DNA sequence: TCGGATGTATATATCTGACACGTGCCTGGAGACTAGGGAGTAATCCCCTTGGCGGTTAAAACGCGGGGGACAGCGCGTACGTGCGTTTAAGCGGTGCTAGAGCTGTCTACGACCAATTGAGCGGCCTCGGCACCGGGATTCTCGAT
DNA sequence: ATCGAGAATCCCGGTGCCGAGGCCGCTCAATTGGTCGTAGACAGCTCTAGCACCGCTTAAACGCACGTACGCGCTGTCCCCCGCGTTTTAACCGCCAAGGGGATTACTCCCTAGTCTCCAGGCACGTGTCAGATATATACATCCGAT
């Protein structure tokens, strides 16, 4: 890339490659910080975020809203079986939990 | 200020509630006060961590974020408060 | 006061970028600023870490490919790294 | 209702679909193409743009990424233009 | 001739209309004087905030939530319906949060 | 590998469908290097310019975009002193199922108006922005002098 | 009259002795060859030594006791003596890995 | 090549192993169930590890590497330097 | 105290504390390391060690054995039960199990 | 050439052996075991107070960043004696 | 099978507060230059790791008789679900106080940082005794007959 | 309840061994002493919200009544792991060989921290506009007793 514009441009990313590298610097991570570094995190980053606001805008999809909230994003990570490995340890605030139930809980068929 | 009987503040349907969020359908009589147990040493640990943090920081009025450290530091995290 | 640094415009504009029309509210931009800082966090430990193994004194991208590798799951790790790669192909030309 | 081979060429490098791919927006793209896409492209559709990187990651345990269905029609109907782009 | 309900079908409309929602489930004041309660009993003359025990409360929320799914697990292994205590204490055993 | 076919498609293409006021092809028996001739629109300060790009097809083509340099010096804000463009196509937006006649739309519409936000000169984007008018008897009379 | 133990006793005497000794109860030769396995699942041409192959081993009795202790807390748990496999999986997803 | 080997962890193997944990008797085909968490564990491990080794450009494992491969797990061990 | 001595004779301790210190400085964990915090970290592991190594002694005295192996250790980790959740997580190497059978285990006649 | 000098734990905890037990051995895989165990330790609290520092836009890692640390990752007991000995460390270095 | 009673879902106004957007600015990000020290690379050497027999052999594998036990089923009393009338306090709004969180100019002493150096600390050698291994003897459960 | 023969287990005496500990030499990291830029305590001022009350309304909890689903105690069954004896097999120790890359050192070079100067991107703030909660008003799937 020869262009000598903003960082995040010149990489065609939307976060903040120089906040990624600052926050490198002044984290206390390591003495010295490689120019490439912040681009690769900024990228990780956005990946994950596009991702977890795509499987929540069609979580809000099928909910008919237009706009999220999150009982979306509680849904998005708990659906994916995945997301839920990376996050099953976490919480997120009012959230609710995913609608389950138990196959014997059920009533007797009658 | 004097203030005192903390734990049987709490409702039995509020645990209602929760084991009902949780799934289960039958409860027993003997639940609710065990529950009341979980909660004391939940909120102890969690507040004492939250406190150390406060005292250590020249502060005196907890805030969210120090509990939301609580939290992460014991692998609770929280969301939605910062951080 | 004070200047509060937080990543609502950027979390809007790729939301934006993915969706034209959904909207946000302000509790899962909330939700969604504390979970990029925790990714975030976690990944530059661990880089940080592995710098610290190999006596090592500098935060480089394969550093950071290796840490992003250990923490996500198998294809979610693969596409991160993937898209890495894209980057800082870009950035380098 | 077999269709010809011209709409039986992949959307990208002309050739015909091998091991064909169905997105959810009923998009199909010869195999190799959407392998030199998925990692190497904008993880988005070639046609309608749509991210469909989340499909892919959900298909790709089960190996539903391949539209088994129309791989087999095509084979049926159209053997000897796979046979001859086996080797690429 | 009262439409009295069998026990179970009431509970397991209450079942999913508590478990649609994300409102909260413990009641406020209670919840906040208890929590004072504790705090001062740790350190006297203790202010809090709102936002502080309102983290506190969801972060018990989810700790109850999942503890009782826990307990629906290890209860129905049993080939019970009814939690008793024992399932709480093997729960919390098998996770080992009580050291 | 199948670059080979979609080369000759692709000049398939621009045989059967020349593009409006524009036309390109292969600069010789080399299929990487391509020269296109376009033609200024009339609805922009270079009315009836003739400029002359020279393409180099990469080894990933197409779906890594080709590289595309004005072989005529141009002073417009989109253009920097080698004649690269800086169009969102041409390195960040590529899509390989685009032909050579949609990007040769998209870089006529954005010559027709052009746009100083994202620029490569700075000088010449920022009298346009200041005042287009000057802008455009400058534009039209360089392309009045090199494209004649 | 030949002599026959009752089923148990014995059982309880290998239960005391193994809790009392702490040699490695894995053949190592086979571990590795697994361990070896996967590696060249993974990567071909890796190479390992007696220290790392010993370090996986003693991981895995760590690993494989803790999930036994939970497993036989279920099964005792179940009204049982004999731990099945549903407890295996059971004690599995309460620890908090697979959900 | 080495394929289908598992049986290395035999039954009288994961039963002494089992009769460490207390157990008195196990139902006969709870070995195909432990061989398979064991796996999944093992691959795990061997994953970190592996991949610990690739990011220093070595062409083999050594303790040291996978006694971190542990740490980050959260299965901390002692005994093999830190 | 003054002196001008090794910092752990004259604050009375056993671990080094230069050692600690350097540890400190270059283990990135603070730009500026203050001068008490390598001798109160020294004195907080000293503590731990000691404890650990005499509960460990008094052990493998029972088993009237004056060496110490990594099974004395374990015991020593194990049977209390403050250390033991200090220490949960960590694994011994060699280090066996507790001997400890749960009273329903046992048969009855 | 020359072997890479490395570093262990071993004299002092060796030290501190033989003045809580004057007649007691220790073995090279217990030994390791300490070794590694200090260090685990040291990490932790070092990490917890680098944390805390980072979480109080604190710049320098003080005696009370340790205290704290201290007194959150060990339970009640060890945490009120570790901080006595450490008082009393600190105090007997300062006096 | 079955028809009301129940909750659930659907159609529409409206009004509300939250979200999106425009502006000021100002501090964090960006471009240029320098130095150097950390990292890449060439050369080597040697530690150990793979590999291979080869003998021994404890332990895995299999058969088999059998007895403890998971599982299937019955009843029965009980705690638990369900509904209702009742009481209680949880929640909402509104006021007032001030104590403490937070920002600001600043002075100072805690500590970053470098030359000298020396002795504590580490690598290697040597020595004996705590303990492993073995054989034998005495002590502790144990299971069948009462 | 009992005792006796039988294995199973702790213990004593002996012998050997290899590694735990002490001693020596040497190198380099800690210590001394000095300088100097700077994080941080610190007194002081601002202004935000947390506590406490206070009145009120009404939704939720309580105590009780009541019918009952099932937890569990018990009984009966056949079946499936256990113990033990017998057979095979790969584990396990011991030995030796080759080389390979782990480790170490010396040389070079270029990436990046650090400083300086310059500028616009993002955040605080204010304000317009609508997504949907709320409220009301309809229609339908379903439960359970009744057939
Ligand atoms: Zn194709
Ligand atoms: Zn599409």
């Amino acid at each position: 890339s020869a262009s000598a514009k903003t960082r995040s441009s010149r990489a065609g990313l939307q976060f903040p490659v120089g906040r990624v590298h600052r926050l490198l610097r002044k984290g206390n991570y390591s003495e010295r910080v490689g120019a490439g570094a912040p681009v690769y995190l900024a990228a990780v980053l956005e990946y994950l975020t596009a991702e977890i606001l795509e499987l929540a805008g069609n979580a809000a999809r099928d909910n008919k809203k237009t706009r999220i909230i999150p009982r979306h994003l509680q849904l998005a990570i708990r659906n994916d079986e995945e997301l839920n490995k990376l996050l099953g340890r976490v919480t997120i605030a009012q959230g609710g939990v995913l609608p389950n139930i138990q196959a014997v809980l059920l009533p007797k068929k009658t | 200020k004097v203030l005192r009987d903390n734990i049987q503040g709490i409702t039995k349907p509020a645990i209602r509630r929760l084991a009902r969020r949780g799934g289960v359908k039958r409860i027993s009589g003997l639940i609710y006060e065990e529950t009341r147990g979980v909660l004391k040493v939940f909120l102890e640990n969690v507040i004492r961590d939250a406190v150390t943090y406060t005292e250590h920081a020249k502060r005196k009025t907890v805030t969210a974020m120090d509990v939301v450290y609580a939290l992460k530091r014991q692998g609770r995290t929280l969301y939605g408060f910062g951080g | 006061r004070s200047r509060k640094e937080s990543y609502s415009i950027y979390v809007y504009k790729v939301l934006k970028q993915v969706h034209p029309d959904t909207g946000i509210s302000s509790k899962a931009m909330g939700i969604m600023n504390s979970f990029v800082n925790d990714i975030f966090e976690r990944i530059a430990g661990e880089a940080s870490r592995l710098a610290h193994y190999n006596k090592r004194s500098t935060i480089t991208s394969r550093e950071i490919q290796t840490a992003v590798r250990l923490l996500l799951p198998g294809e979610l790790a693969k596409h991160a790294v993937s898209e890495g790669t894209k980057a800082v192909t870009k950035y380098t030309s | 209702a077999i269709p010809s081979l011209s709409e039986c060429q992949c959307g990208i490098c002309m050739e015909i679909l091998v091991e064909p791919v169905t997105l959810p927006c009923n998009h199909t793209l010869c195999k190799p193409c959407f392998q030199s896409t998925v990692e190497k492209a904008s993880l988005c559709c070639p046609f309608c743009r749509r991210r469909v990187s989340s499909w892919t990651r959900y298909h790709t345990r089960r190996n539903s990424l391949v539209n088994v269905e129309l791989w087999t029609i095509i084979q049926k109907h159209y053997p000897r233009e796979c046979k001859l782009r086996a080797s690429g | 001739k009262p439409h009295r309900y069998r026990p179970g079908t009431v509970a397991l409309r209450e079942i999913r209309r508590y478990q649609k929602s994300t409102e909260l489930l413990i009641r406020k004041l209670p919840f906040q004087r208890l929590v004072r309660e504790i705090a001062q009993d740790f350190k006297t003359d203790l202010r809090f905030q709102s936002s502080a025990v309102m983290a506190l409360q969801e972060a018990c929320e989810a700790y109850l939530v999942g503890l009782f799914e826990d307990t629906n697990l290890c209860a129905i292994h049993a080939k019970r319906v009814t939690i008793m205590p024992k399932d709480i204490q093997l729960a919390r055993r098998i996770r080992g949060e009580r050291a | 590998g199948s670059a080979l076919k979609r080369i000759n498609k692709e000049l398939s293409d621009l045989a059967r469908d020349p593009p409006a006021q524009c036309s390109a092809g292969p600069v010789g028996d080399d299929m990487f290097h391509w020269q296109a001739t376009i033609m200024g629109p009339n609805d922009s300060p270079y009315q009836g310019g003739v400029f002359f790009l020279t393409i180099h097809f990469p080894t990933d083509y197409p779906f890594k975009p080709p590289k595309v340099a004005f072989t005529t010096r141009i002073y417009h804000p989109n253009i920097n002193s080698n004649g690269s463009i800086c169009l969102d196509i041409l390195r960040s937006q590529w899509s390989p199922a685009l032909t050579i006649s949609k990007v040769l739309l998209s870089i006529c519409s954005l010559l027709c108006d052009p746009n100083p936000d994202d620029p490569l000169v700075p000088e010449i984007a920022r009298i346009y922005k200041t005042d287009r008018d000057k802008y455009n008897r400058i534009s039209r009379e360089w392309t009045q002098k090199y494209a004649m």
